[PDB]
RNA sequence: UAGCUAGUAGGUGGGGUAACGGCUCACCUAGGCGACGAUCCCUAGCUGGUCUGAGAGGAUGACCAGCCACACUGGAACUGA
RNA sequence: CCCGCAGAAGAAGCACCGGCUAACUCCGUGCCAGCAGCCGCGGUAAUACGGAGGGUGCAAGCGUUAAUCGGAAUUACUGGGCGUAAAGCGCACGCAGGCGGUUUGUUAAGUCAGAUGUGAAAUCCCCGGGCUCAACCUGGGAACUGCAUCUGAUACUGGCAA
């Protein structure tokens, strides 16, 4: 259901920066990055097409924290609607709630954001929400219940979120741990850097 | 070819045979068993293959490959069979399923378990 | 004789009656001349709950078909000035 | 108007019964090639009025006998 | 303009008195990613300079190819050897569906979006000149109009 | 032994502009007028006649644009041996729309783009890329 | 598997069927089906569909829905709309 | 379904890692033991066997087996062939059958167009809606590629003349 393993090793083998452990601290400087996926880290890879798509699957998947069968899902949905599938596979996992409490600022890390919504915090729409995969329509208002606001977590984590680059699709009010969504993620608004023709070119044969 | 002679006799689809004789679409099958024995291989390889006779329950008598290290199987002993060839000894076209009935799981394996059918340490 | 009665669809203890014209012999979910609206139980104060198309209702009632005990009652429902 | 089916007599050997091919130019569904299909029924008639190789035109009817469904409806292009 | 790429490098025998020698046979296609394609076979004794002189022949043996925005004109074949190929326009959506070595060549040339298939043998070489066969042969709407002396609008509309 | 006039047409023309030929002499028709006449009128063909009384020779002249032809390709599909009627919406179109198919209609042989505008179809006599 | 077929194929008349009919009789004629596959043999419930496929097709017909068939095996009628 | 309690507490495996195909070393063994979906690994320095470490891929599932289609344009109607690769009967005549030069007719069988009836509901498909989300249920649409009849069209094909 989870990965919970050792979360840094991830984005040693990927090589970018994941934003597993992004937590508290901006830089690590602490894994030796890039060069060390394992024992045999100095083997530079010959890295074939199927390979490259791969990485590029299993990167996207990382970051956002879903499991192939749910993924695949995600695949022949995006298939399925209207525009470019390329586009649809990153628009339906940004607009996840769990990526949407990460980034309106409700948790340091993605996991954070997923145990907090996990745990009765997040609300959406007057409306308790304890699913990870609950899909944030276009117009709401997802926030923090009264009991669990102001915790020891949200508030330090709320601070993190400063040094983020802070979406434009969606706002939030930093005073009383009100979030709102509002309209649909636009490709070149976030990321700019993960690839997403690959991961179209791995499902399609 | 020729449009008239195809209306006249249509396309014979190529009737592809099973490789395994087990019938009725069978995962698998029980044998009661008869002469466990070694036999060599073809030409590259040279070895002592341990494999046994089924007396499958349906009716057909069939060589059944023993994987793995070590076995318990002898004279009788049922025993459950799965498809596969070895493609190695020419004519042993099955396996037995270690683990299941009176064939016991190899002794002494960690990796890959499943096959081979033996438990955690 | 012909009957309007309810079909019962749905998921396990999420009910939802397909109201339709049968044939008394035929089974509940079985044979039918023609479906003719819906009922949800579950539905509550939202857009849609009831719907009942009274005009094949004439169709039937008038000629000769008898109505049960739930649409009988769904026919007072959907009133005929309330 | 009445549902008739044109077709060319086989034989009228039979006493006040009379059998007639109906050539039905259907295509072969696979293939996609116009096959010229025949339709043998037999047909009543009220006296030896039509003979061998003639064209007839035929109603569906009331069944009167073991086959024999269809029914005479008149003549048109007689035997040669 | 580079754009360039590899397809295939395979190693190929001689046999003489004393034993056999290997060398080894290069396969690049070369692009602008705006209708100009080019294949260059290339061959030498060692792997890295044979796709060097590959690279090197790719590059002058180019070939026009009128495209529309960024996927063909019509479907097209494009037969060579044993290799038929086959490969449709298709829309502003989906992605280059084709097979490798088959999309190497269409990639660089610049068509974004295409359907595609190799029939009959596959061999790098050949899929690669049935391809460019094809996408040379395929003709424009503009090249079409000024063929007949009629009108753009009158064959198009 | 010529069972489709047709085809022996198409294949005239086809021959021709591979010999860099510049005119085609054949036995006439009614059908062979039809043809000919809406390939020269979209324009494959520049000009015809039909000289002859008793043992009419219709001859075409072929057209030429660069030192390549005019006529790219040229086939039968409506055979005798597979006769093929196409339907109104059912009817193809050649090239992705820029090459033509000559469709035996009801009112009259046409070109594929007239057909469907009219709002009918009908045999589908040969391609011209 | 190349010929099968004598109530067999049709008529007139009587009986019988809720209803028409070789449904069944008596006589009369000599047919009828058959190479666009009868007869015989092996296999099979059928469809809406399911799965697959770019589509044509290929496979399949568990669950839900229609129709048929059968009820220990082989027969017959009684009762009844 | 809600609310209080206690404390990370009760809650992770099992395939694979020579190429196809994402991921490597070291010991043990020595054409033995064994592996193997295809090619093929093992003859004393094994990336392929067994273990160990390390990795990769899935994860309450994972693999193995069997079964169908796909890839297979390897029964090819869309879409293959038959000089030498599998494949022109040894060569004729010829009925049934398939196909048929050319111009007038003329029907309307084919063909085409239109129109009405029907192609049960579910299923599929698209826009919604309801279950915290999803699967699931569900409203409407489209569709059900069809078959029938009915009116027309005559270019083509058939028929019948000349
Ligand atoms: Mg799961
Ligand atoms: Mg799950
Ligand atoms: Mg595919
Ligand atoms: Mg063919
Ligand atoms: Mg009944
Ligand atoms: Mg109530
Ligand atoms: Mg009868
Ligand atoms: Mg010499
Ligand atoms: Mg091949
Ligand atoms: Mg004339
Ligand atoms: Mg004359
Ligand atoms: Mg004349
Ligand atoms: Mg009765
Ligand atoms: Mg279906
Ligand atoms: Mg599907
Ligand atoms: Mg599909
Ligand atoms: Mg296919
Ligand atoms: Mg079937
Ligand atoms: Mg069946
Ligand atoms: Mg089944
Ligand atoms: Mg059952
Ligand atoms: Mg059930
Ligand atoms: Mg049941
Ligand atoms: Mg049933
Ligand atoms: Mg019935
Ligand atoms: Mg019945
Ligand atoms: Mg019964
Ligand atoms: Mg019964
Ligand atoms: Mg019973
Ligand atoms: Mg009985
Ligand atoms: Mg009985
Ligand atoms: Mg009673
Ligand atoms: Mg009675
Ligand atoms: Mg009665
Ligand atoms: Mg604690
Ligand atoms: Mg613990
Ligand atoms: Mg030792
Ligand atoms: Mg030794
Ligand atoms: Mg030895
Ligand atoms: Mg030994
Ligand atoms: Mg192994
Ligand atoms: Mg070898
Ligand atoms: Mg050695
Ligand atoms: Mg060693
Ligand atoms: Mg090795
Ligand atoms: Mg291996
Ligand atoms: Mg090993
Ligand atoms: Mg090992
Ligand atoms: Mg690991
Ligand atoms: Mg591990
Ligand atoms: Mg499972
Ligand atoms: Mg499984
Ligand atoms: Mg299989
Ligand atoms: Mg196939
Ligand atoms: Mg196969
Ligand atoms: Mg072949
Ligand atoms: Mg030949
Ligand atoms: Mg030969
Ligand atoms: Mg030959
Ligand atoms: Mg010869
Ligand atoms: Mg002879
Ligand atoms: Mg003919
Ligand atoms: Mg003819
Ligand atoms: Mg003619
Ligand atoms: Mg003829
Ligand atoms: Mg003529
Ligand atoms: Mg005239
Ligand atoms: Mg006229
Ligand atoms: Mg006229
Ligand atoms: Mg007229
Ligand atoms: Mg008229
Ligand atoms: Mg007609
Ligand atoms: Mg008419
Ligand atoms: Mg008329
Ligand atoms: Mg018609
Ligand atoms: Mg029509
Ligand atoms: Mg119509
Ligand atoms: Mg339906
Ligand atoms: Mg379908
Ligand atoms: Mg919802
Ligand atoms: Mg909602
Ligand atoms: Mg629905
Ligand atoms: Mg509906
Ligand atoms: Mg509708
Ligand atoms: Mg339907
Ligand atoms: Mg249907
Ligand atoms: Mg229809
Ligand atoms: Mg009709
Ligand atoms: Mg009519
Ligand atoms: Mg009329
Ligand atoms: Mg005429
Ligand atoms: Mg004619
Ligand atoms: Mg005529």
């Amino acid at each position: 259901a989870r990965y919970l393993g050792p979360k840094l090793k991830l984005s040693r083998r990927e090589g970018t920066d994941l934003f597993l452990k992004s937590g508290v601290r901006a830089i690590d400087t602490k894994c030796k990055i890039e060069q060390a996926p394992g024992q045999h880290g100095a083997r530079k890879p010959r890295l074939s097409d199927y390979g490259v798509q791969l990485r590029e699957k299993q990167k996207v998947r990382r970051i956002y924290g879903v499991l192939e069968r749910q993924f695949r899902n995600y695949y022949k949905e995006a298939a399925r609607l209207k525009g470019n599938t390329g586009e649809n596979l990153l628009a339906l996992l940004e607009g996840r709630l769990d990526n949407v409490v990460y980034r309106m600022g409700f948790g340091a890390t993605r996991a954070e954001a997923r145990q907090l919504v996990s745990h009765k915090a997040i609300m959406v729409n007057g409306r308790v929400v304890n699913i990870a995969s609950y899909q944030v329509s276009p117009n709401d208002v997802v926030s923090i219940r009264e009991k669990a606001k102001k915790q020891s977590r949200v508030k330090a984590a709320l601070e993190l979120a400063e040094q983020r680059e802070k979406p434009t699709w969606l706002e939030v009010d930093a005073g009383k741990m009100e979030g709102t969504f509002k309209r649909k993620p636009e490709r070149s608004d976030l990321s700019a850097d993960i690839n997403e023709h690959l991961i179209v070119e791995l499902y399609s044969k | 070819a020729t449009v008239n002679q195809l209306v006249r006799k249509p396309r014979a689809r190529k009737v592809a045979k099973s490789n395994v004789p087990a019938l009725e679409a069978c995962p698998q099958k029980r044998g009661v068993c008869t002469r466990v024995y070694t036999t060599t291989p073809k030409k590259p390889n040279s070895a002592l293959r341990k494999v046994c006779r089924v007396r499958l329950t349906n009716g057909f008598e069939v060589t059944s490959y023993i994987g793995g290290e070590g076995h318990n199987l002898q004279e009788h002993s049922v025993i459950l069979i799965r498809g596969g060839r070895v493609k190695d000894l020419p004519g042993v076209r099955y396996h037995t399923v270690r683990g299941a009935l009176d064939c016991s799981g190899v002794k002494d394996r960690k990796q890959a378990r499943s096959k081979y059918g033996v438990k955690r340490p | 004789m012909v009957t309007i009665r309810l079909a019962r669809h749905g998921a396990k203890k999420r009910p939802f009656y397909q109201v339709v014209v049968a044939d008394s012999r035929n089974a509940r979910n079985g044979r039918f001349i023609e479906r003719v609206g819906f009922f949800n139980p579950i539905a509550s104060e939202k857009e849609e709950g009831t719907r009942l198309d009274l005009d094949r209702i004439a169709h039937w009632v008038g000629q000769g078909a008898t109505i049960s005990d739930r649409v009988a009652a769904l026919i007072k429902e959907v009133n005929k000035a309330a | 108007k009445i549902r008739t089916l044109q077709g060319r007599v086989v034989s009228d050997k039979m006493e006040k019964s009379i059998v007639v091919a109906i050539e039905r130019f259907v295509k072969h569904p696979i293939y996609g090639k116009f096959i010229k299909r025949t339709t043998k029924l037999h047909v009543h008639d009220e006296n030896n009025e039509c003979g061998i190789g003639d064209v007839v035109e035929i109603r569906e009817c009331r069944p009167l006998s073991k086959t024999k469904s269809w029914t005479l409806v008149r003549v048109v292009e007689k035997a040669v | 303009e580079l754009q360039e790429k590899l397809i295939a490098v395979n190693r190929v025998s001689k046999t003489v008195k004393g034993g056999r020698i290997f060398s080894f046979t290069a396969l690049t296609v070369v692009g602008d990613g705006n209708g100009r394609v080019g294949f260059g076979y290339g061959k030498a004794r060692e792997v890295p300079a044979a796709i060097q002189k590959a690279m090197e022949k790719a590059r002058r043996n180019m070939i026009n190819v009128a495209l529309n925005n960024g996927t063909l004109q019509h479907p097209v074949k494009g037969v060579h050897t044993g290799s038929r190929v086959f490969m449709q326009p298709a829309s502003e959506g989906t992605g280059i569906i084709a097979g490798g070595a088959m999309r190497a060549v269409l990639e660089v040339a610049g068509v974004h979006n295409v359907l595609a298939k190799a029939y009959g043998s596959t061999n790098p070489i050949n899929v690669v000149r049935a391809t460019i066969d094809g996408l040379e042969n395929m003709n424009s709407p503009e090249m079409v109009a000024a063929k007949r002396g009629k009108s753009v609008e009158e064959i198009l509309g | 032994s010529m069972q489709d006039p047709i085809a022996d047409m198409l294949t005239r023309i086809r021959n021709g502009q591979a010999a860099n030929k510049a005119a085609v002499t054949m036995p006439s028709s009614k059908l062979k007028v039809a043809i000919a006449n809406v390939l020269k009128e979209e324009g494959f063909i520049e000009d015809f006649k039909v000289e002859g009384d008793t043992k009419p020779e219709l001859e075409l002249t072929l057209k030429y644009f660069q030192g390549k032809a005019v006529v790219e390709s040229i086939q039968r599909v409506s055979r005798p041996g597979l006769r093929i009627y196409k339907r109104k919406d059912e009817l193809p179109k050649v090239m992705a729309g820029l090459g033509i198919a000559v469709v035996s209609t009801s009112k009259g042989v046409m070109t594929d783009r007239a057909a469907r505008q009219a709002g009918l179809g009908g045999e589908i006599i040969c391609y011209v890329a």
